């Protein structure tokens, strides 16, 4: 029931990422000379979070006060000195409440496998690509897939001649 | 004479001497 | 509370109107 | 259901960013001599935040007072001196409550992949572009995509001859 | 790359069909006086040197 809807959601996301990669990889490598497939680890767990933050007021310069009683006594007779300080302070503090409801269906970790073809010249020899072109393909695929390191995304692009 | 102001519950009331 | 702070700002608006 | 609406929202945003990039990249590079694709990481999490700020009043110059009791006693007999100061102060403080409801559907991180063609002169030789022109294309794409560093936007523009 | 029919794969999946509900509460430490937020503080100090 709901599981099938989630699976179809994942399939559509993967297909659209695949198409976005293919769109940029087509003009330079050529139609059919590139194949990519995407798998997506998604987030279907309902989470609700409330965050409370208090600004520190331990420093007297940023401390906000409402009432303060400072009783000071010094009975000098060091000799028979007698110092007494009774201090009472009531503070008002900064407060920030944030309520967050995470979206259901977010992407947790995306791994993408891309395979490119060789280059057959007018003679027909399948000449492999170069390192610079491979790096360009890797960068383009990283851009298309929305590659990020916080998610833990992995990308692998290899070059090999396609079968007949 | 002037009891310090208590804004909430945690606030401590003025202490006499 | 978040709703409590909403109520505080509402009472501040009430003071504004009263003035 | 709602996930499909969010996905269509993302697709429309990406398509419009793509079209905006293409619009400026067309007059100089030429029709079809530029291809770009956009992916958008969006924000579909409902957040509500209330912020309270108190202006500090620790300095006597900016401190606002309602009532102040200052009892001072000095019984000089340092000898048998006896100083006593009982100070009670009630303050009024500046207060700022901000209530914020973040919009659903905002952009978190935008990464854009752009590929340009080579230059075929009247002879037909695919002459590559220059560094200055590449920098101009990068700047134009950054302007079109709304490039920002707080979001974490990444842009990659590479030059390569298009396939037939 | 390998060719049609020149590759066969089968997948088995160990799945999670157990309903779990979790509530997490976190308190920021306030043992350091620099990050400690205060509402009221009473400090009575007495020194009777003889």
């Amino acid at each position: 029931d709901l599981n099938d809807a989630q699976l179809k959601f994942a399939n559509d996301v993967e297909s659209r990422i695949q198409r976005r990669i293919e769109a940029i990889l087509s003009p330079i490598v050529g139609n059919g000379n590139v194949h990519a497939q995407v798998t997506a680890q998604l987030d279907f767990a309902n989470k609700e979070q409330t965050e409370e933050h208090y600004s520190p007021n331990g420093d007297a310069s940023k401390a906000t006060l409402r009432s303060r009683q400072l009783n000071i006594s010094e009975q000098v007779g060091a000799g028979p000195r007698s110092t007494q300080r009774n201090e009472t302070s009531n503070y008002e503090v900064d407060r920030t409440i944030r309520h967050t409801k995470m979206n259901v269906g977010d992407i947790e970790r995306l791994s993408v496998a891309v395979v490119v073809n060789y280059k057959t010249l007018a003679d027909g020899k399948p000449l492999p690509l170069t390192a610079d072109q491979m790096k360009q393909i890797e960068d383009l695929t990283r851009e298309a897939m929305g590659f990020s390191d916080k998610r833990g995304d992995t990308l692998n692009v290899v070059n090999s001649p396609f079968s007949a | 004479g002037v009891a310090l102001t208590l804004t909430s519950s945690h606030h401590i009331p003025a202490q006499a001497v | 509370a978040i709703q409590g702070i909403e109520g505080v700002i509402s009472q501040l608006q009430a003071t504004a109107m009263a003035a």
